[PDB]
């Protein structure tokens, strides 16, 4: 607590290399007696007053050292664990040169000290956000999907402003951006996901664009069958015939919709063996 | 209207053929995040460009 301020008074006169040298040197102390907690709360403390005074530099170069000692020290993957992740994240400029770098490193320790082969989802969830503020759409869109229920929402909002901000919209561009929500849940298996997300998604494409539709509905299942939207209702029969498991209703939507077969090809391969196990491969219609 | 009458028929019908028991997933089925090996197949790149 004491040296924290000391620390804080030379980061107020902007002696920013005494101030990291000496914290450092001082954590170095932490970890060499093994009193990692320490090492822990004196280091992302530290990381976090570079990284608010704009310090992108020393802030960036404690935030690995945190990582290391997380990684020395055994320090599983837990809410106390990522929430000092999480609050480092927040203050990094989206712009930092090394942004990638220290969000896979961050994610890199979350998967060694974690059953998730991917990371932890709630760590996903901010540097998902901290990727979209830096215009990195793509990274962003694919921690999202790995992400919680927040991160699901936060994804369809990503898309959806996306498509609004189209300035030639078409028939093939709506589908362009709601086959992203079917496929990357129906790929990780969240068909719960799968289904929320193209509800909320749907009701605003009515509630903005007014297409003509009827809602029809089977015994608790609902297809939004939308008259000039072809590609929007193969994808909404897609997410049904893939929580069935039934390879003849797969092989029939298909076979009905033999454009769209071709135009998503390579999803419904992957599809077909994850939901259906068909070994044999697609007969390339054209 | 009928100028659509065929897609209708087609996807009415074909919803009444998948739910004639319940599927086998059921619509809040969630593989556990845990257990997830991969992430499918790559998709196309947008051809817009993005700006906020
Ligand atoms: O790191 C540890 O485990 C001890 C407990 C408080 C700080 N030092």
């Amino acid at each position: 607590a004491k040296t924290l301020q000391r620390f804080e008074n030379k980061i107020k006169a902007g002696d920013y290399y005494e101030a990291h040298q000496t914290l450092r040197t001082i954590a170095n102390r932490y970890v060499r007696s093994k009193s990692y907690e320490h090492a822990i709360e004196l280091i992302s403390q530290g990381a976090l007053s570079f990284l608010k005074a704009k310090q992108g530099g020393s802030g960036t170069d404690l935030i690995f050292y945190l990582l290391e000692v997380y990684d020395l020290a055994e320090v599983k993957v837990d809410d106390i664990s990522v929430a000092r992740l999480v609050r480092l994240i927040a203050e990094l400029d989206p712009s930092e040169p090394n942004l990638k770098d220290v969000i896979t490193g961050m994610n890199n320790w979350s998967i060694k000290f974690s059953e998730y082969k991917f990371g932890d989802p709630y760590l996903h969830n901010t540097i998902g956000s901290k990727l979209l503020e830096g215009d990195f759409v793509y990274e962003a869109e694919r921690y999202f999907m790995l992400g919680t229920h927040d991160s699901m929402i936060k994804y369809v909002d990503l898309l959806w402003d996306w498509l609004c901000q189209v300035d030639d919209i078409e028939d093939s561009t709506v589908a362009e951006f709601f086959s992203r929500l079917v496929f990357n849940y129906l790929f990780i298996s969240n068909i719960s996901f799968a289904h929320e997300s193209k509800d909320i998604f749907l009701e605003r494409f009515i509630e903005k664009f007014h297409p003509k539709y009827e809602k029809i509905d089977k015994n608790g299942y609902e297809i939004v069958f939308f008259e000039d939207y072809s590609d929007l209702n193969f994808l909404q029969l897609l997410l049904i015939t893939c929580q069935t498991k039934d390879k003849s209703y797969f092989l029939n939507l298909k076979n009905h919709y033999l454009d769209f077969s071709q135009a998503y090809k390579s999803e419904l391969e992957f599809l077909g063996q994850e939901y259906f196990n068909i070994v044999a491969p697609k007969q390339t219609n054209f | 209207t009928s100028a659509s009458g065929p897609e209708h028929e087609f996807v009415s019908k074909f919803l009444t053929l998948a739910t004639l028991t319940e599927p086998k997933l059921p619509k809040s089925y969630t593989k556990p995040l845990k257990d997830v090996t991969n992430l499918g197949v790559p998709l196309p790149t947008l051809k817009y460009k993005y700006k906020q």
